[PDB]
């Protein structure tokens, strides 16, 4: 993505497309690495009433 | 008959019943006790038998089980066993302190009720099976059997009849389950009071393995009253299949808590406005009565004010009679507190046998003791009526059921107020 856009444009057409829109090397937008603590949900059958296991 | 109650003083059986009268045989013989008993005793089992039936005596003890149906179980041949009378005496319940008056003030009809129920089912010996705690009412009890040896009443040729017949007295040591009728057969035998399973039943295999009934005190000592003064007229007081007195014990938050004697299906407002002097604050601070102790379901003031109080019409107001023993709560108790109060007596007062008796009431104690403080929320009032939905009906005796049913009876007239106090000690305390 450092590409100086005379490279740029020479990539942009000997490949026909637009290259910089879509780059395979992935940069900043991708998501952090340490992320915030989760706090998962729970099953239909963590109940304290009418949660016999038969049922 | 439309309306119940207002008995006159000449159709009390106890006679006696405040102690103002010498309780000794010479006071015994000048108010009835021990009269007539030899024509009573001469006329075989079959005809007391049917004089108790024709009387229509349901189980004074609290299930209302008929009382000469349970006697009559035992008309049977022997086959080397003898046949025994027990007499529970024990009385362990709160609200419940009707037993003890009989002991203490009405002696000798206990012990002619001892006769002539052993009369009645051939029982050989008399183990009155009373409470340790009423040690002076034991020896009461004690110098009354003196004095009924003494006279020829009780004993070798009892009341001369050609008939012998003893009357012994059991203390227990403290323990509610002992009132039960197989942990207290468990209990004379020299055991832990832990109850048996229920078929053999006590006519079956009783007290030693001998075929044995476990009657109350009351519904003893009235069996010669209603021997002398017929069926009929025991039977005309209180609805069909209801019939007979009871001895009535209003306590709680009442001016005047009283034991007393009434016909049966007195209304409960009427009893505790007449006879109790109404609650503290009259029957505008009532706000709800345990009915008959603790055993039973308490109901709220809006159905106390239409209830009769016998069985069938308690049982339609989904409780029980149990031992009559109205407890009265008025509007300044936190009754969660009190219901807490006495699942914590359930606990205490319970033998540890099986499962679910043994760890739901402990469990159902440390529920009601955050439900106090209300440290919970409320899908676990619900979780709680499961708990009692598994303990009544899973348990060997009915103290499952007389634990689990107070739980029912306070979630199912006061969910409101246990969702109220949660939500506040949610908010003030976070
Ligand atoms: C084509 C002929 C060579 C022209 C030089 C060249 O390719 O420059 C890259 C330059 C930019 O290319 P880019 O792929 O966009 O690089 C962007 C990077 O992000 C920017 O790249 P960078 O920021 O990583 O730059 C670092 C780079 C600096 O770039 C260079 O050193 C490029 C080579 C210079 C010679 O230095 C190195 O990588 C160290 C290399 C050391 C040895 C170099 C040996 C060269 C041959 C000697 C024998 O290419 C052009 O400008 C197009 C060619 C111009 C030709 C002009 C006429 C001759
Ligand atoms: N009187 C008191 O001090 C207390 C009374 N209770 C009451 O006790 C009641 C439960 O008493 P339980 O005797 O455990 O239950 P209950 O259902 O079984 O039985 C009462 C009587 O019925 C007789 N009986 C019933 N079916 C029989 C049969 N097929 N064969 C022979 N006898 C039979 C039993 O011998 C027993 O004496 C509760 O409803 C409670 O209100 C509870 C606590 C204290
Ligand atoms: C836990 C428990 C405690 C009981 N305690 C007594 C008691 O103290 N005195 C009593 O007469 N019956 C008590 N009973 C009731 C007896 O099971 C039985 O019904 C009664 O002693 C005799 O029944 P009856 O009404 O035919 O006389 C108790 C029952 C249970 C389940
Ligand atoms: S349920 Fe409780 S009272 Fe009954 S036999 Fe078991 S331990 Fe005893």
């Amino acid at each position: 993505a450092s590409a100086t856009r005379l490279i740029q444009g020479l990539r942009n057409w000997a490949s026909g497309r637009d290259l910089q829109a879509k780059l395979q090397l992935r940069y900043q937008e991708i998501s952090k690495r340490t992320q915030p603590p989760p706090k998962l949900p729970v099953g239909p059958s963590h109940r304290l009433s009418n949660n016999y296991y038969c049922a | 008959k439309t309306s119940f109650g207002s008995l006159k003083d000449e159709d009390r059986i106890f006679t006696n019943l405040y102690g103002r009268h010498d309780w000794r045989l010479k006071g015994a013989q000048s108010r009835g006790d021990w009269y007539k008993t030899k024509e009573i005793l001469l006329k075989g089992p079959d005809w007391i038998l049917g004089e108790v039936k024709t009387s229509g005596l349901r189980g004074r003890g609290g299930a209302g089980f008929p009382t000469g149906l349970k006697w009559s179980f035992m008309n049977k041949p022997s086959d080397g066993r003898p046949k025994y009378l027990v007499v529970n005496a024990d009385e362990g319940e709160p609200g419940t302190c009707k037993d003890r008056e009989i002991i203490r003030h009405d002696p000798h009809k206990l012990v002619e009720g001892c006769l002539v129920g052993g009369r009645a089912m051939g029982a050989r010996a008399a183990y009155i099976y009373i409470r340790g705690e009423f040690y002076n009412e034991a020896s009461n009890l004690q110098v009354a059997i003196r004095e009924a040896y003494e006279a020829g009443l009780i004993g070798k040729n009892a009341c001369g009849s050609g008939y012998d017949f003893d009357v012994f007295v059991v203390r227990g040591a403290g323990a509610y389950i002992c009132g039960e009728e197989t942990a207290l057969i468990e209990s004379i035998e020299g055991k832990q009071g832990k109850p048996r399973l229920k078929p053999p039943f006590p006519a079956d295999v009783g007290v030693f393995g001998c075929p044995t009934t476990v009657a109350n005190v009351e519904t003893v000592a009235v069996s010669p009253t209603i021997c002398r003064r017929g069926g009929a007229w025991f039977a005309s007081f209180g609805r069909e299949r209801n019939s007979g007195t009871k001895l009535f014990n209003i306590s709680g938050h009442v001016n005047n808590p009283c034991t007393v004697e009434e016909e049966m299906s007195v209304p409960l407002k009427e009893l505790i406005e007449k006879h109790a002097g109404g609650v503290t604050g009259g029957w505008d601070n009532l706000l709800a009565v345990i009915p008959g102790g603790s055993s039973t379901p308490l109901i709220p003031k809006s159905v106390c004010e239409t209830v009769l109080m016998d069985f069938d019409a308690l049982i339609q107001a989904q409780t029980g009679l149990g031992t009559a023993a109205v407890i009265v709560m008025d509007r300044s108790t936190d009754i969660v507190k009190a219901i807490a109060r006495l699942i914590e007596f359930y606990k205490h007062e319970s033998c540890g046998q099986c499962t679910p008796c043994r760890e739901g009431v402990d469990w159902m104690n440390k529920v009601m003791a955050r439900f106090v403080r209300g440290d919970a929320r409320p899908a676990e009032i619900d979780s709680l009526w499961e708990i009692s939905k598994q303990i009544e009906g899973h348990t060997i005796c009915a103290l499952g059921d007389g634990a689990a049913w107070p739980v029912q009876g306070l979630i199912r007239h006061f969910r409101p107020e246990l969702e109220e106090r949660m939500q506040r000690f949610a908010q003030q305390h976070q």
